[PDB]
């Protein structure tokens, strides 16, 4: 037999690959959520109102 | 040198092309041609006949 | 020239001597070889019989 | 975060967060993790709480505490080895049931509602 | 923090950290250096609030971006001032600069509604390099060059005890004797502080070395400036020639203008930084120009006036339209729109082109271990000019590639995390080993000895003196060799087009999982964008063809799904849910899965019944035999999408002088039915101009979509072809064993098992010696082996450092579980394992030599999808031969030739003497250059010459 | 050198009967076996031949 267990190697030939497992780095955020959660981007909804405001 | 008997083509109504979606289906209708593709039939006589799945 | 003229966007010039001096010159590409009609270009495969 | 989502929803407490947790009222089971991150088996259990998480949204409130930070608390707990849970449940009357080791997933699903 | 530490780094990373460091730092940093706008004092005063700039989330969606051709940006605004000193009266406005675009997190942009990346250059660093020279004579000369960031070539060479040219260029020879003052330095007060001085006895182009060049210039000339200054100092200069008088006595040693230590990658933060600079540059001509029109007309501006988006969004379009980093998306596969975005392009503006082309770049470095791959040299351009990124690579802070490396600290405190990652300037100074720790002796562990690389040179060192482990399998490679099983068994040349197939495989109308692979197609898929992935956890409520419903935390989304979507090389792009009704999912786990996936990993092929035999010359050389069973099965069958669009004239449902033959499928507007099948040369729009678009020779099928974009109106019409496999195609395995198919055979005839079933496709068994590629070998025993027990093989590479024979030690075993589990004899035999006796089709009689057959992944290459002049030297082959007649055929009217070519037909269709127009043409441009070429044929008979008019 | 891993070749029609027959009668295979540069056969069976 090897020395490096095959049970490593085997796999069903039926799987959905999760993706949270602990060989995967973590989920990719969606690029205008990250800069949004920064703060980096600001939405529509803040842009209307601010060019609202000096509307006036 | 066996022959057999199998569906060979399919007439919609509806539809534009068979790569579309019908709405209530769950599947495509590229999907409905590949199982429509994999049924078994059985026959002595030759000849092109008609079904219907109405 | 000694100072070889350049166009706005800093190309240079190509005189009359370069199309007639290089490959994309019309002295070697042009004479030597020609786009010849009556061609078809496809994959080939092997015929062994 | 509200525009990206949190990947991890069970909450590491400390030994305090958990007490005050456990003597304030709570309306749901409450299903209590410890773990050590050097831990092996553990890689493989806090998945499945994670997934757990995902079942029971709000039915049920899964947090996790940490054996380095509270090993003195965890020992008080009862707590012979590493995979360890204990459900607890709504009813003060009631009695918390502890599990040891990777026990499956249906397990932990059936001890919530049957037991909970 | 700790991303590529533990796991595999997203492969889209560098991409998606740059980006970043560009929204959160290089936006400010640019702005900074916008100055004031006043012409020399009046009524006018315009700048940028830097601190106040915000940007706007796009209204269009992604989505909505790519069909309406668009540009998905953000809307960047800035505070500015206004102030007319006559009235002394501030006026303030929020302006709106322009529109900076966004990259999604697959690392692609959409510029114009086409997906674009921006590939990564690597160039010389700024600093200080000595290096020999010699010139026609040999002089041995040592020279010292110091690079800027713009590219600076300010060389300091040393002539012995002669003078020290300072040639800036390569006509500015000039010494620096007197230019000891030169800029604004002193004479010699500091000159003879520092060996002896008996030797003695540009604003902004090339001047300031940048935050790098300081580092570099510190680093090898140690010298004391902070880091904080930027600007070249005369103690640079004159500690230049200190180090550089050195290396004439033997102190030190010359640089190496290959070793990355001496490279900088430059990644699109660094580029859309840039364009931000020009843009930024060309928007302060602007204001310029409209302060000089609005006081030669004298009105009141708002600050809004006085700037527009010009100058911000043209440059962009102009940088990824014209850019040579900003290239176009390739969406074959999964796997071609991961691995663009991790080239490495040495040419491009400033990089060494093909002309700079000297081989040494085109070289493996020691350097490059762990952060260029050495197989996937990637042949684009130039050879060796295109090269990509390894798995575990990371950008460092001073544009470096740093590759993590296990540290093997000795008692050193916890340690923390023992994963370093490590630029290439000290990774030269650790004794990095790649060996296991599985030898053992009468002694102790720590002296047994372990090949280790040290100032690059590999060596044999004891345990105890290794100072870092390479741990990774995936280190040194990319990611298209590492997605070959049983790699080390191949030829490096042939894993090196292993990957250019792989980038060349269609994704099929059902895609098919390998049975042995690498475990990198899981990262390949997940990175790829091309599966849908939960951005939100919760339970599944409702899924179908088109959407699918996932609703957590009292929140759901309505995730869409693609179906039928053309990609850039004319690909279906068709996602298929993979997650039933009612299912609990987690942030980041798959829902459905694209074309080329399965179950969350790349699919680009088909795993099929093999033989490697020779039969009968139809697998002569690269030749592949296959079955009408892959024909028939649709088993390598794929969907391809085809775009013809017309740019507007008035669209007619039918043309005068013609018939139903074309005019059977124009609509009332003039378009095709949407769903009718559609022949080569049917009218497809029928428009009129005061132009047609008919389907080309090959263009066949079904008309899926059909769009009307309508300012001139675009028709856009997509048809789908059914393109089955077929006699010409190209099949190709992962281990380089490429194949065009030149015969197809009924099932009856091809040769068949011990168990009656007949191969699929069969090899010819001389490619493999020819070309040292076993590991298609081990992967068809294994591949058979699979799918008998029902298995799927993951194998990282080099398997082989467990133990001794490790490969055919796993292929071997699993031979016989499915040798034994499915008692089938001839799956192992003892005799020649992974080898069988299999029967002829025609006679039935055994092959008396047994053959290897199995199960390996075979992929359809995209030539067939995708895809005339003599030359100079088929001329010389024809002179060769002697045929006149026929060389002149080629010059002559089967070319440019409209005299002789006007009349060709006819005499051929019923039953020279001129020069030809190329000779004739030859004549005018040398008339051109006041040269008469003249042709004159003095006859023989009578003498009589005569001029051959031209 | 036709390797069967990808090749297109362009190919030519002789139209007057004078390139006819100096193609059937001096480019043959038949009569071109011996490469000039020695006067060694061409077409030697290899591979699995």
């Amino acid at each position: 037999d090897p020395v490096y267990p095959t049970i490593n190697y085997i796999q069903a030939p039926d799987a959905v690959m999760d993706f949270r497992g602990p060989d995967f780095h973590e989920p990719t955020p969606n690029m205008l959520s990250y800069l949004k959660e920064n703060c980096k981007v600001i939405s529509r909804e803040m842009h209307e109102t601010l060019l609202a405001k000096e509307k006036t | 040198e066996i022959e057999g008997t199998c569906i060979t083509r399919a007439k919609f109504e509806n539809i534009p092309h068979d790569y579309s979606n019908i709405v209530g289906i769950q599947e495509s209708v590229h999907e409905i041609l590949m199982n429509l593709n994999e049924i078994v039939l059985k026959s002595n006589l030759y000849g092109t006949r008609n079904a219907l799945i109405c | 020239r000694g100072q070889p003229m350049r166009d706005g966007h800093n190309k240079v010039y190509k005189s009359f001597s370069d199309v007639i001096e290089g490959k994309e010159g019309r002295f070697r590409e042009t004479l030597l070889g020609k786009r010849v009609d009556y061609s078809g270009r496809s994959v080939i495969v092997v015929g062994p019989s | 975060g509200k525009f990206v989502r949190e990947d991890y929803l069970v909450r590491k407490l400390s030994a305090q967060e958990l007490q005050d947790l456990v003597k304030g009222e709570r309306k749901v089971p409450l299903i209590v993790d410890f773990y050590a991150t050097w831990c092996g088996p553990c890689i493989l259990m806090a998945q499945e709480l994670e997934m757990l998480a995902v079942e029971y949204e709000s039915n049920a409130m899964i947090v996790k505490v940490d054996t380095d930070d509270e090993y003195e608390f965890a020992r008080d707990m009862q707590v012979r080895g590493l995979p360890t849970l204990f459900f607890i449940s709504p009813d003060p009357s009631k009695d918390a049931i502890r599990t040891e080791g990777l026990i499956p997933l249906q397990m932990m699903r059936d001890i919530i509602d049957n037991d909970m | 923090g700790k991303e590529g530490t533990s796991t595999i780094p997203g492969f889209n990373q560098i991409q998606f950290e740059g980006f970043y460091r560009f929204i959160d730092q290089g936006l400010i940093e640019e702005l900074s250096k916008f100055p004031k706008i006043e012409d020399i004092d009046h009524e006018i005063e315009f700048q940028l609030f830097v601190e106040t700039y915000q940007l706007v989330e796009p209204l269009i969606k992604e989505r909505d971006a790519v069909y309406e051709s668009l540009t998905y940006s953000s809307e960047l605004y800035v505070s500015a001032g206004l102030i007319w000193k006559t009235n002394r009266n501030m006026q303030e406005q929020r302006i709106f600069i322009g529109n900076i675009p966004l990259m999604n997190s697959l690392g692609t942009f959409i510029v114009n509604g086409i997906y674009r990346v921006v590939i990564n250059q690597i160039l010389q660093s700024p600093g200080i390099y000595y290096q020999s020279e010699l010139d026609h004579n040999g002089i041995s000369v040592y020279t010292g060059t110091i690079i800027s960031d713009w590219g600076g070539r300010l060389e300091l060479e040393i002539d012995k005890k002669a003078r020290i040219w300072a040639r800036v260029s390569r006509k500015q020879k000039i010494s620096i004797l007197v230019l000891s003052s030169a800029m604004g330095s002193n004479l010699r007060e500091i000159l003879e502080n520092v060996c002896y001085p008996e030797i003695f006895l540009f604003f902004h182009q090339r001047c300031e070395l940048g935050r790098i060049g300081r580092r570099n210039i510190n680093w090898r000339l140690n010298l004391n400036i902070p880091q904080n200054n930027i600007f070249l100092l005369p103690r640079d200069i004159l500690a230049a020639a200190d180090h550089l008088i050195g290396m004439k006595f033997g102190m030190g040693t010359l640089d190496d203008m290959n070793h990355l230590k001496n490279k900088r990658i430059r990644s699109v933060a660094d580029l859309l930084q840039d364009q931000l600079g020009l843009a930024l540059a060309r928007l302060e001509n602007v204001v310029k120009g409209t302060i000089g029109g609005a006081i030669r007309h004298k009105l009141i501006p708002t600050p809004q006036n006085l700037v527009t988006s010009t100058p911000l969004t043209t440059t962009y379009e102009s940088f990824f339209g014209l850019h040579p980093l900003s290239q176009v998306l390739d969406r074959t596969n999964p796997l071609t729109q991961i691995v663009h975005g991790r080239k490495l392009s040495y040419l491009g503006p400033g990089g060494l082109t093909g002309r700079t082309a000297n081989f040494r770049i085109r070289d493996i470095h020691p350097s490059h271990y762990g952060r260029i791959c050495p197989i996937d040299t990637s042949e684009g351009i130039n050879v060796g000019l295109i090269g990509s990124l390894s798995i575990h690579a990371r950008i460092g802070d001073w544009g470096s590639l740093e590759s993590p490396f296990y540290e093997l600290v000795e008692k050193s405190k916890k340690a923390q995390i023992r994963m370093l990652f490590l630029s290439p300037s000290q990774d030269e100074y650790y004794m990095i080993a790649a060996g296991n720790s599985l030898a053992l002796n009468r002694g102790i562990q720590e002296e047994q000895v372990v090949p280790a690389r040290y100032r690059q040179e590999f060596l044999t060192i004891a345990w105890e003196e290794v100072h870092l482990r390479s741990i990774f399998p995936f280190q040194y490679f990319s990611i298209g060799a590492s997605l070959i099983p049983f790699i080390e068994h191949n030829d490096a040349n042939r894993a090196l087009m292993s990957s250019n197939m792989q980038r060349q495989a269609v994704p099929l109308s059902r895609s098919e999982k390998c049975i042995v692979g690498t475990g990198l197609e899981r990262q390949v898929a997940l990175d790829s964008g091309v599966p849908a992935i939960a951005e939100h956890e919760g339970k599944i409520l409702y899924t179908d063809t088109e959407k699918i419903i996932l609703s957590g935390n009292e929140n759901t989304l309505s995730i869409p799904l693609i179906m039928y979507q053309r990609s850039n090389k004319n690909t279906c792009m068709h996602q298929k849910p993979q997650v039933r009704r009612g299912k609990c999912i987690k942030k980041g786990q798959i829902l459905a899965d694209g074309a080329a996936t399965v179950g969350g990993e790349l699919a680009l092929g088909k795993n099929i019944l093999v033989a490697y035999m020779p039969w009968e010359g139809y697998n002569f050389e690269d030749a592949v035999l296959i079955s009408e069973c892959l024909v028939y099965g649709d088993i390598y069958t794929s969907f391809h999408i085809r775009k013809y669009e017309i740019q507007t004239e008035r669209i007619t449902k039918e043309i005068p002088h013609l018939e139903g033959r074309l005019l059977r499928n124009l609509d009332k507007n003039g378009i095709v039915m949407l769903g009718s099948w559609v022949e080569t040369g049917d009218i497809l729009v029928g428009k009129l101009t005061p132009t047609c678009l008919k389907l080309p020779i090959g263009g066949r099928g079904r008309v899926i979509d059909v769009r009307w974009v309508q300012n001139p109106e675009i028709i856009r019409v997509y048809i789908s072809q059914k393109r089955e496999i077929k006699v010409g195609d190209k099949v190709a395995g992962r281990h380089g064993n490429k194949g065009i198919i030149s015969k197809i055979l009924p099932r009856q005839d091809m040769p068949y098992l011990q168990d009656g079933r007949p191969v699929d496709m069969v090899f010819n068994p001389l490619g493999v010696p020819s070309r040292m590629n076993v590991g298609q070998i081990f992967e068809c025993s294994l591949g058979l082996a699979g799918s008998l027990l029902d298995r799927h093989y993951r194998i990282a590479p080099f398997d082989e450092r467990y133990e001794q024979e490790a490969s055919r030690k796993l292929v071997f075993s699993e031979l016989y579980e499915a040798s034994k589990q499915t008692a089938n004899p001839w799956v192992f035999e003892p005799e020649y394992p992974g080898k069988s006796r299999i029967f002829d089709g025609r006679t039935g009689d055994p092959f008396e030599q047994p053959v290897i057959i199995g199960k390996p992944y075979i992929l359809k290459l995209i030539h067939q999808v995708d895809d005339q002049r003599v030359g100079e030297m088929e001329v010389w082959a024809l002179e060769g031969f002697g045929v006149a007649h026929i060389l002149q055929e080629m010059l002559t009217y089967k070319s440019d030739h409209i005299r002789a070519r006007q009349e060709v037909l006819g005499t051929t269709i019923i039953g020279p003497e001129d020069a030809p127009e190329s000779f004739r043409l030859l004549v005018r441009e040398l008339r051109s250059l006041a040269l008469e070429l003249n042709h004159f044929l003095v006859s023989e008979k009578n003498f009589q010459i005569n001029r051959k008019e031209v | 050198n036709a390797d069967f891993d990808g090749d297109q070749m362009a190919v030519h029609v002789p139209l007057s009967l004078e390139a006819q027959a100096e193609a059937r009668l001096l480019m043959f295979s038949h009569m071109n076996l011996l490469s000039p540069a020695i006067g060694d056969p061409i077409s030697v069976p290899t591979q699995d031949m």
